[PDB]
RNA sequence: CCCCCGAAGGGGGUUUUUUUUUUUUA
């Protein structure tokens, strides 16, 4: 036990209860292995994604005539925590329900029936992990996906609001994860409504629709947090191809 | 099925001497239950969209329709599925929306708070069932103990 | 390399290596800096405009005075910027009204304080949090704060950076309130600054100093015999591994200050400690570990009444010395002893006391050692330096314990308090609370404010149907009308808050409707608040003889909660469904809104039943209540139990008399009534809650407590007692009589009783069920319901029975293990702390009626020493200890017959030889000189 | 149905450890 929220209103990290960790985003990192990828640091998450896409399926099975085919790959390297883990995490539950939550997320997201017959390949590894991992693995998604120049109908911005007592703590780390109840959140756009909603632990039913309240409007701010990014990129490398 | 299992099992009663246990047959002593703290119940929303994705993702007037505990031909066709978990001590257990049909948020408060009134009834209906199973139990020894 | 962010925010990595035992790992965590740390000064104009409010948009109290304590140049308008070692050392210094008014507590600070000790951390958080008009401490985080954040050079310990943190924001702030001319006095005690480019340091003596106050202040700061050194922590781990030392808690002789005994784990008999030497500057209740005497050195039960006013190898053997010791401790009267080596934990609270007029010099101007003579006669005397020694010498103070050198033969010790003078009503109660540590300050306006806004206007519906009732509370359509119920509710004279009410009415079935009203004191306190904080604080309302110091606010135990007669009043009640045999048949909680319409005094109630002239409907219920509790008692006599009134006593003279309270049928009908809500209410909130269901439980106990006082029986009385059941033991009970003397009886069960182990509060999931019997009532299970007013017991076990019944969702706070096993130990303490002030109080006040009036008491002594015998008058279920120097002149010819519980001596007043056994009925007189209770 | 021819044929749907019991109670 210790002050998770002072009477002063601050946090170990020296946070505020509605203010994200340090958001830094880089587009188009290896240009040599994906058609689309970003390189994210969300706090202390450092995470590689790469979009490989869309291709050719490797089987002659997993074609649909339809639509693309949409694959998630989460890499939990060993070194992501400050304890390494003896064991891989390739093909623990935990990560495979990630991937399937990903994909479920980004098949409504991403105009699959526009690249039918083809197959998009969704490498991530994650260097490092600091808490909240879900949402800023859905924010690297969303960045690689767009620079890979891969049609979706708008951004899916992903943060996690832990539930100290009576106030919500937005974007916790791992300190804050644990001795507390953590939602995720995938938001679409600058909208109300929610691609992922994600409960892993006890939590007031009466408190809830708060928790959400902050972690929607936080949501928000990290679009236009990667927004900001892929312009920028965009106006640099528009500007000097010309001529 | 799992929850009204556990609440319904009862494992042999045992005791301990050291390095040694002492497990025994019903007729040596009676089962003692487990230890059940609360009653977590799921319940699933299947989300169907009606009108076209560009109304879904940059339209107004949400027409998303929600029903609850789809059959397999609801849930064949269905956009998006939320399941949640609560107890009767209004605790939201768990929530899982794995992506699908993106639905305003305070829709799913309103199926979180309903699905709190039929978990209610759920709960209600295993512990009064439970009850009944042990009373005709008894009733039958009774009814052994003399012909 | 710091990271500037969007809104004057910043972020940096705090790494270092974290040493869990036996490894090594690096932690590596995010440190954000930030531009809106506030000051909180009300001299400071820039800060005000840059804070931002918190997560319940609210902006932070600038509480520091504008004007602060003005001394002496170069300082002037000073604030005080502390030290971690100035606050460990002088914390009852910060505390004191009279000075530190303007304090700034650094983030750092705080921190260290908190790792080096954490109850300092929760007086000083205490301090910030509770700051007035009278007293101003805040928090600063220099940590978050990129204008105060130094950063930690290489090779260099943490101290240096600390140090040099508080430095800064020393620095910081002296740049900062100079505009105004607040200056900054940074106080330590370390040596901190070699002269660099500055801020005014002064030691703590040095500040203290330059007060104005200094006189008052100066002495409230810590400052051939020769003890053995404790062990060092390598050596004692060492020994706890091997199986050498043993650890636990030491508790002192009731009688004798220099004998202790510690309870081990294996050994049937805790093990003796006697001696300074061995017992080795320990106190009651410390932490200690022990190393086994050799049996050399092994001693009988020491039968000597000792006062601090009244006094002046290899390890195979050892692990078979402890064989031994066991073997030894079975069967023989010299007991195996031990030694304590090493203080694991140490309790030192304030202590309340006396100056020894022995040690003080009324003529010396300048400053001297004197001694105190602490309340609790199980701890020693303590030095004290003072210049006041002739203004504190007969008056109640409270010091404080800071060291004990192996050099020094008594503790070293400095004053807090001074209470007022002795036998002043106000001092002696006051004193009394302190040292038990009763909370009697008045409750705060937070705690005020969670009271309901209508106040003593707070009525239940008429109509529950109410639209607007309804509309302000929805769980009121669960709540059940029995207002058509006679209830009445039976209680002491000098009652004012009614917990329980009863009633009783025939059913068509032939058997009896019974209804058990309890204050529904939950529909006011809400778990969370400030009131609920306060009232958990507070196990227990404590009773005084003359005051009474509540739980809860009087608006709800006064008012809003106590079930008064001839209004509607919400209750929480138990209805019963009873045979005529007074077997339960049935059994229903409801939430309900009753009228009681009669509140009825214990002799009033039996004049009223007695009377055959009145034949109401109300006085018909009163009676069945009656003869089924009777019926209820039968039973539980039959089942074993072993229950037993003590005299209740309180006194009212009201100006400028000792009431007793009378043994009637009413205090049984109540009381088995009680017991049975108590039981029902038990068995419902476990079976809802099987693991933090809030219950009561009686321990058996062991079979020596029972037969020392067995062996007094059957040495002297012939008699004996069966420990191998509580109807054994029951029934035994009943067989202890004597024909010249009915009274005797009840003395062998109070003595029996006091044998007994004590009862205590738990949540279920920590122990087995065969371990909630109740050894005393002869009961499988059991807890507290019936008074929420006066326990916190029972307002945990009223919400858990709304959650029981589906009336209203538990609280998590009492759903989560640790939190209830906190609130368990704390009104565990509470209860027992109660009890003891309780009894002081009695004691104290019964003497001061004997001492005034020339009183005859008869008495029964219950304990024989060589030096004095400890006698109880029964009518106050008082005891007191006579001395044998105020029992009898020449004391050194009187004869101690220790198997035939006997103290042979000559009265003082006139000579011939008068033997005094245990058990004896003696006339008591009580008379006070010094250098009192006394044998007629 | 797109693809040539000319005015119908041929080819194609993609097999973390921040460091003395009990009861009512002024
Ligand atoms: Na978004
Ligand atoms: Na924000
Ligand atoms: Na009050
Ligand atoms: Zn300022």
């Amino acid at each position: 036990r210790l002050e998770i929220y002072s009477p002063e209103g601050l946090r170990l990290d020296g946070r505020r209860w509605n203010e994200l960790r340090r958001f830094e985003s880089s587009i188009n990192t290896h240009p040599h292995a994906a058609d689309g990828s970003s390189y994210m640091e969300q706090g202390n998450n450092k995470i590689i994604t790469l979009v490989k896409g869309p291709k050719e399926p490797r089987l002659k099975s997993q074609m649909d005539t339809s639509k693309a085919l949409l694959n998630v790959s989460v890499n939990i390297t060993k070194f992501s925590k400050f304890e390494r883990s003896k064991s891989s995490h390739k093909n623990e539950r935990r990560v495979l329900e990630i991937q399937t939550s990903l994909v479920r997320m980004f098949e409504k997201n991403v105009m699959l029936n526009i690249y039918p017959r083809t197959v998009i390949d969704i490498e991530i590894h994650v260097l490092e992990q600091d808490g909240g991992i879900m949402g800023s693995l859905i924010n690297g998604i969303t960045l690689a996906l767009i620079d890979a120049g891969i049609s979706m109908f708008d951004y899916i911005s992903g943060i996690s609001v832990g539930l100290y007592d009576t106030t919500p703590l937005l974007d916790t780390n791992s300190l804050e994860e644990n001795a507390m109840s953590t939602v995720t959140l995938g938001v679409v756009g600058k909208s109300e409504k929610l691609s992922l909603l994600l409960v892993e632990d006890k939590i007031p039913l009466d408190r809830l629709e708060n928790v959400l309240a902050i972690g929607i409007a936080g949501a928000h701010r990290v679009r236009d947090l990667m927004d900001e990014e892929l312009r920028k990129h965009a106006q640099k490398r528009v500007s000097n191809a010309s001529a | 099925a799992v929850m009204a299992g556990l609440m319904h099992f009862k494992k042999p009663d045992i005791t301990v001497h050291g390095e040694q246990i002492i497990v025994h047959p019903v007729n040596e002593r009676e089962p003692v239950p487990l230890g059940i703290l609360h009653i977590p119940i799921c319940v699933t929303f299947s989300f169907f969209n009606p009108q076209d994705t560009e109304e879904n993702i940059k339209g107004e007037t949400n027409s998303e329709i929600s029903i609850i505990d789809a059959t397999l031909k609801e849930e064949l066709l269905r956009d998006g599925v939320l399941t949640v978990t609560l107890n009767k001590n209004r605790e939201v257990v768990q929530v899982s929306k794995a992506g699908g049909l993106p639905m305003d948020a305070l829709t799913l408060m309103k199926c979180c708070h309903e699905a709190y009134s039929i978990i209610e009834k759920i709960t209600d209906q295993i512990l009064q069932l439970l009850k009944e199973d042990s009373e005709k139990r008894n009733k039958y020894a009774a009814m052994l103990t003399s012909e | 390399r710091r990271k500037r962010l969007a809104d004057g925010l910043s972020v940096t990595q705090k790494v270092f290596v974290r040493s869990r035992n036996g490894g090594a790992t690096k932690i590596v965590r995010e440190h954000y800096l930030r531009s809106d740390i506030p000051c909180l000064s009300r001299s400071c104009t820039k800060c005000p405009q840059i804070v931002v409010p918190d997560a319940q948009n609210e902006l932070p109290k600038f509480i520091l005075s504008d004007s602060p304590l003005e001394l002496s140049a170069p300082i002037g308008k000073h604030y005080v910027v502390l030290d971690t070692n100035v606050v460990l050392q002088a914390i009852d210094l910060l505390e004191n009204p009279n000075c530190f008014f303007d304090v700034i507590v650094p983030q750092i600070v705080l921190d260290e304080v908190r790792n080096k000790s954490y109850p300092v951390y929760t007086r000083l958080r205490t301090l910030c949090r509770d700051s007035d008009d009278h007293k101003r401490f805040i928090v600063f985080h220099n940590e978050f704060s990129e204008h105060t954040f130094v950063e930690r050079l290489p090779n260099e310990t943490i101290n240096d950076r600390n140090n040099r943190a508080i430095r800064k924001t020393c620095q910081w702030y002296s740049e900062h309130l100079k505009p105004y001319d607040i200056n900054v006095v940074l106080v330590t005690n370390d040596r901190l600054n070699r002269e660099a480019a500055n801020i005014i340091t002064k030691s703590l003596v040095q500040y203290i100093e330059l007060l104005p106050n200094a006189d008052d202040i100066r002495d409230s700061i810590p400052q051939d015999f020769t003890f053995p050194e404790y062990y060092s922590t390598a050596r004692v781990m060492g020994g706890l591994k091997n199986g050498v030392l043993y650890q636990g808690n030491i508790q002192i002789s009731e009688y004798n200050f220099l004998e202790g005994s510690v309870s081990l784990p294996r050994f049937s008999k805790p093990v003796l400690i006697v001696g300074q030497k061995n017992l080795n500057r320990a106190f009651n209740g410390d932490q200690v570990i022990v190393e086994l005497l050799p049996q050399s050195e092994w001693k009988a039960p020491s039968s000597i009444v000792l006062d601090s006013e009244h006094f002046d190898i290899s390890d195979k053997q050892r692990r078979l010395l402890a064989k031994d010791a066991m073997i030894a401790q079975r069967s023989k009267k010299i007991q195996p002893t031990a030694k304590v080596v090493y203080i694991q934990r140490r309790s030192w609270r304030q202590y309340v006391g006396q100056l020894a007029p022995s040690s003080v010099d009324p003529q010396s101007s300048s400053t001297q050692n004197v001694f105190v003579i602490l309340m609790d006669k199980c701890l020693p005397k303590v030095r004290i330096r003072t210049r006041r020694a002739a203004e504190l010498l007969d008056k109640r103070i409270v010091i404080s314990i800071d060291s004990w050198p192996t050099t020094h033969k008594y503790p070293l010790g400095h004053f807090v308090r001074d209470l007022g003078t002795i036998e002043s009503a106000q001092a002696e109660t006051e004193a009394l609370l302190l040292e038990h540590d009763v909370e009697y300050r008045p409750f705060s306006k937070k705690v005020l404010e969670c009271l309901p806004a209508e106040g003593h206007d707070w009525k239940a519906p008429t109509k529950l149907d109410d639209p607007e009732a309804v509309s302000k509370d929805p769980l009121l359509t669960k709540r059940k009308d029995l207002r058509d119920k006679l209830i009445c509710s039976i209680d002491p004279p000098g009652c004012v808050d009614i917990n329980d009410a009863l009633h009783a009415k025939k059913l068509p079935n032939g058997n009896w409707e019974v209804g058990v009203h309890i204050a529904d004191v939950t529909h006011f306190v809400k778990p969370g608040t400030a009131l609920d904080a306060e009232g958990a604080a507070r196990g227990t309302s404590v009773y005084l003889v003359d005051k009474r110091i509540d739980m809860l606010p009087m608006l709800l135990g006064t008012d809003l909660c106590s079930l008064k007669p001839y209004v509607d009043r919400f209750a929480f009640s138990v209805i019963w469904e009873l045979d005529d045999s007074a077997n339960i048949v049935n059994v229903n909680f409801m939430k309900s809104v009753i009228r009681s319409r009669e509140a009825f005094s214990y002799e009033q109630a039996q004049l009223r039943i007695d009377d055959k002239t009145q034949n109401d409907e109300l006085t018909m219920g009163m009676r069945a209540l009656l003869k089924l509790s009777v019926k209820l008692k039968q039973k539980r006599l039959e089942a074993g139990a072993l229950n037993l009134a003590s005299p209740e006593v309180k006194v009212h003279m009201d100006s400028e008399e000792v009431e007793i309270k009378k043994l009637l049928a009413t205090n049984s009908l109540v009381e088995e009534f009680m017991l049975l809500a108590n039981i029902s209410v038990a068995r419902k909130i476990y079976d809802a809650f099987p693991q933090t269901a809030m219950l009561r439980r009686h321990a058996a106990p062991p079979s020596t407590n029972f037969e020392i006082l067995n062996e007094m029986l059957n040495t002297r009385k012939n008699m004996s007692i069966s420990l191998e059941s509580s109807k054994a033991l029951a029934d035994s009970l009943d067989r202890c009589v004597d024909p010249e003397d009915p009274y005797f009886n009840t003395l062998v069960r109070i003595m029996s009783t006091r044998c007994m182990m004590a009862a205590q509060y738990f949540y279920s999931g920590a122990y087995s069920y065969p371990d909630f019997r109740h050894y005393g009532l002869a009961v499988d299970i059991y807890t507290h319901f019936t008074s929420p007013i006066r326990r916190y017991c029972d307002v945990v076990a009223h919400r858990q029975l709304a959650g029981a019944i589906g009336y209203e969702p538990l609280s998590l706070t009492h759903r989560d293990k640790n939190k209830m096993d906190m609130i368990c130990r704390n009104i565990n303490r509470k209860h027992r702390n109660a009890q003891f002030a309780g009894r002081a109080s009695i004691e104290y006040y019964v003497g001061q009626v004997m001492r005034n009036n020339e009183s005859t008491e008869t008495g029964y002594v219950i304990k024989v020493f060589n030096n004095g015998i400890v006698v109880l008058v029964p009518k106050f279920g008082v005891e007191g200890l006579i001395r044998l120097d105020n029992l009898t002149e020449d004391p050194n010819s009187a004869a101690f017959d220790e198997v035939e519980y006997k103290l042979t001596f000559v009265p003082t007043n006139s000579d011939k030889p008068r033997d005094v056994y245990v058990f004896d009925k003696v006339e008591v007189q009580v008379r006070s000189v010094m250098d009192e209770l006394l044998l007629k």
